[PDB]
DNA sequence: CCCTCCCCTAC
DNA sequence: AATGGTAGGGGAGGG
């Protein structure tokens, strides 16, 4: 293929001081630098079989909170509210851990739109996207916010039971023990490590072709002093989130912000199941078996339960209780308040590329 | 993961005895510890006999508790399966 | 691997190096020289109590 | 040679059990890494599946704390375990069981976090309690959705399939399609490769466990990261109701003078006095077909096996001679819970 | 006669 | 340190 492929065998993260390969500023507080940034170490193997160490920069853990503002903001009060909540959060966590400004815990706070999952909600909802710098403290921050040890009231926290590595893989369309496709990458100063004779013994024609195609020794290779090798493997590389080509292959559907499904506007939802199905079909082809199919059957179901009548009466009473006094009957075309100026806000998958290093 | 030494299982007694004789003989978590029961004084607790196979084979005068095995381990399941027919294996055992 | 890695195989070597030789063989067996913390009772009780970086 | 044989033998044990390949396949399918397949619990796998599915439709997932889960309503709905008539059955005993009962129910009835409105009683707009969250409802949400809703047997309003197709349904149908293909491929081969059949059986068991723990993400009242007592109560209650409806359907027919003598949460033991064990297969296929056609689309009743000589001792404890197919000649000793299997 | 603790299984 | 639920039965030890 035309991609530097690295299988995701083992993954881990560590905290390090920022460099020019990692972000150093936040949107909410552009004048405050980052004390440290998290990096992800990916231990994998090239298709030729040689092991490789990959350093991933620019990935920060995040969580969502309810937005305290209004949907009528002029895109400038939103920035002020984000900056104020960022400052308050940073001060409160610094006090709890036991102006100024060093940004040791919180990186950036942003406003995004979204549809909550726990319950039936149709309209767009605004959320605070709090990006943290240390993945290990995420549970502590969530607990502090939940019990109202930071703000006046007790907030509800979204997307915190998802681990940092799982969240990163889900965001970047990465699967365990699967290829990570990158268009380009940065190489460490010794391209082929020589622990004992590893460079000489493991050298290969396919490896040489891969290195010639993907390493230029004038731009890809990093400085020895600035980026010393840390891995006990043959090849060590540093990549950026833009380099990962496994993303941009996810299918994003915006159907939950209104009754698009009911109005008629616009099967393999799990991407990994197709590979297993193909493998099984190929494996059963080796036995000269026929093709796979399943015959459906018609069903004459009507399915009233034991207390269906009581439930119907209660639903009628609830409909009477929760309804506007007279007025026009609701319609599927006008129930959601249109022209709400929601296009200015960012969908969660569009907020990910923000704060990326964006190197030359 | 036991409330007390009194509530410990029969295999726990054997494992603890082996640990007492040598501290490196500590079993892993959820590891099956084999043991046998041997003849003893009347009224002795089941966990009091609890002979390990290593101790049972090296024991000069250790005999399997034939009465305990035949009654407790054999009669109840056979009775449960055969009382639905109308017969009990206890009479057959007592006749032999 | 190893049939029982806690009392034997790699666990015996790790314990011996930590006790007698005062050697951190776990760091040497990892795929990263630097940057590697606490005992994991869940791993010991359930599966693979030992943890080597990258393996 | 003692130690060389030990090392080679453990390597061969891992190779024969196909541990590495099976774990690699599971990690590839779920999306978690190699270590987390056997190190972490099932909730991690369910979380990976759910997050990967939900991120594409901009679903923001609630993350309740320990206190929120501890204050969740208790589970009231329980599975139906019929008390057996402890006896010896010389006549053929036809057993029937739904395939993936709870996942099939979740797919068919559109039970999910995202399709639930609230309890049909105590809806008051201002404040509704449902699961581990307290929320509010729009002004005319119920009047607008007066037709495209379904009511769970425990009294929880769910959106119909016409609007808000559930994500749990999507992941479950993908998993169940893979499992059905695996099972049909395994059944299509007879004695050609015993090892291949064993590997396929392991795969289908893993997929079934994945579906069951996807159901069990809810009802995780203890050590649950995002549970919902109402959703699990609805699933269990409609499973019990489906089982009771199947019992009534089978016992109502006068062509077969058959009575249900025992039944698990989804299984169904039907006694056929003096039916020659060759009419039993046809009768059981007919009952399975009728019950399947009397239920929603994903719900399906399988014929399973026939216990010609059988003994029902107690609940979750029986033994009998199994005849999976009419072409089978030598019965398979099938025992559940009795001293032979413990 | 009844209760508690422990082991293991079936869904 | 991490953990998905439900129900069911039997045996040893102590009252
Ligand atoms: N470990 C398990 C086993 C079962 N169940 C629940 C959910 C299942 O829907 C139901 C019935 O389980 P079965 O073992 O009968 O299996 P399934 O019906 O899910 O599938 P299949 O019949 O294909 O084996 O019990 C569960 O929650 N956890
Ligand atoms: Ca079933």
């Amino acid at each position: 293929s035309d991609y530097f492929r690295i299988q995701l065998n083992n993954q881990d993260y560590y905290m390090s001081k920022p460099t020019f390969l990692d972000p150093s500023h936040g949107e909410s507080l552009p004048l405050n630098q980052f004390s440290q940034v998290p990096n992800i170490r990916v231990f994998g193997a090239l298709p030729t079989g040689h092991q490789v160490l990959c350093h991933v920069h620019g990935i920060l853990p995040y969580m969502f909170i309810k937005y305290d503002g209004q949907i009528t903001d002029t895109s400038t009060l939103r920035h002020q509210r984000c900056a104020q909540v960022h400052k308050t959060l940073e001060v409160k966590i610094r006090a709890s851990f036991k102006k100024l400004g060093n940004l040791n815990f919180v990186a950036d706070v942003s406003v995004v739109k979204g549809i909550p999952f726990y319950g039936y909600h149709v309209g767009w909802n605004l959320f605070y996207k709090i990006s943290l710098l240390n993945p290990s403290c995420l549970s502590r921050i969530s607990e502090l916010i939940r019990d109202g040890k930071i703000f006046g009231k007790k907030f509800e926290i979204y997307e915190s039971h998802i681990p940092y590595l799982l969240q990163w893989t889900a965001d970047f369309n990465l699967f365990g023990c699967s290829w990570i496709n990158v268009d380009r990458c940065y190489f460490r100063s010794p391209v082929l490590n020589s622990i004992l004779d590893i460079d000489k013994l493991t050298i290969n024609d396919d490896l040489q072709l891969l290195l010639d195609r993907f390493c230029d020794f004038k731009c890809n290779v990093l400085s020895r002093r600035d980026f010393p090798r840390v891995g006990n493997g043959l090849i060590e590389i540093d990549i950026l989130p833009q380099f990962i080509k496994n993303r941009e292959k996810l299918q994003h559907r915006d159907i939950h912000h209104d009754f698009l499904e009911k109005l008629g506007d616009i099967k393999p939802y799990v991407s990994s199941a197709r590979d297993m199905i193909n493998e099984l079909t190929m494996q059963r082809e080796e036995l000269s078996l026929k093709e796979y199919k399943e015959p459906p059957e018609t069903k004459r179901h009507v399915h009233q339960w034991q207390s269906s009548g009581e439930f119907e009466a209660f639903y009628k009473k609830a409909q009477h209780k929760t309804s506007t006094f007279d007025g026009q009957i609701p319609n599927f075309e006008n129930f959601i308040d249109k022209n709400q100026k929601f296009s200015a806000i960012n969908t969660p998958y569009e907020a990910l590329p923000q704060l990326w290093p964006r190197l030359p | 993961a036991y409330k007390s030494e009194k509530t410990a299982p029969a295999g726990a007694v054997v494992v603890k005895r082996r640990i007492n004789e040598d501290h490196r003989a500590e079993p892993q978590y959820k590891e099956r510890i084999p043991y046998l029961v041997v003849k003893g004084k009347q009224g002795q607790l089941l966990r009091e006999r609890c002979v390990s196979p290593e101790e049972f084979l090296e024991g000069e005068n250790l005999e399997l508790d034939s009465e305990y095995y035949i009654n407790k381990i054999l009669i109840p399941p056979l009775d449960r399966l055969f009382n639905l027919i109308g017969i009990n294996v206890g009479n057959w055992a007592q006749e032999i | 691997s190893g049939f029982e890695i806690h009392n034997f195989s790699w666990g015996y070597i790790i314990e011996r190096c930590q006790k007698i030789h005062q050697f951190d063989i776990v760091r040497e067996l990892a795929r990263v020289k630097c940057q590697i913390k606490l005992s994991d009772t869940w791993g010991y009780a359930h599966s693979s109590g030992i943890m080597i970086t990258g393996r | 040679n003692y130690w060389l044989s030990r090392a080679q033998i453990n390597i061969q044990l891992l190779r024969k059990q196909d541990y590495i390949a099976r774990n690699i396949e599971q990690a590839r399918l779920i999306g978690i890494d190699f270590h987390s397949v056997y190190y972490r619990g099932s909730q991690f796998k369910v979380e990976s599946f759910l997050i990967r599915i939900c991120k594409s439709e901009s679903f923001i997932l609630l993350s309740p704390g320990k206190k929120d889960v501890r204050k969740q309503k208790a589970l009231e709905c329980v599975p139906l375990v019929m008390e057996p008539e402890s006896a010896f059955y010389k006549s053929p005993l036809i057993v029937l069981d739904f395939q993936s009962l709870y996942p099939s129910i979740m797919i068919g009835y559109n039970y999910c976090y995202s399709t639930m409105i609230g309890r049909v009683r105590e809806i008051n707009l201002t404040e509704n309690n449902l699961g581990v969250s307290k929320f509010s409802l729009p002004r005319n949400i119920l009047a607008l959705l007066k037709n495209d809703v379904t009511i769970a047997p425990n009294g929880v309003v769910y959106a119909k399939t016409s609007v808000r197709k559930s994500t749990l349904s999507k992941m479950l149908t993908d998993i169940l399609d893979v499992r059905v293909m695996i099972k049909k491929t395994m059944n299509e081969i007879g004695d050609d490769n015993t090892t291949l059949k064993r590997l396929l059986n392991n795969k289908q068991l893993a997929l079934k466990l994945l579906a069951n723990v996807t159901y069990g993400y809810t009802s995780a009242s203890f050590s649950g990261r995002m549970p919902c007592s109402d959703l699990a109560d609805s699933i269990v209650q409609t499973g019990r109701e489906t089982l009771e409806k199947a019992i009534d359907i089978i016992e109502k027919d006068e062509t077969w003078n058959a009575k249900v003598v025992y039944g698990d949460t989804d299984s169904l033991f039907v006694y056929l006095p003096g039916k020659t064990a060759i009419e039993a297969f046809s009768i059981g296929h007919a009952m399975a077909e009728r019950v399947t056609q009397n239920n929603p689309k994903p719900i399906f009743l399988k014929f399973e096996k026939v216990y010609h000589p059988s003994i029902l001792i107690s609940k979750k404890r029986y033994v009998g001679f199994s005849y999976e197919s009419p072409s089978q000649t030598l019965p398979i000793f099938d025992a559940k819970g009795i001293e032979t299997v413990r």
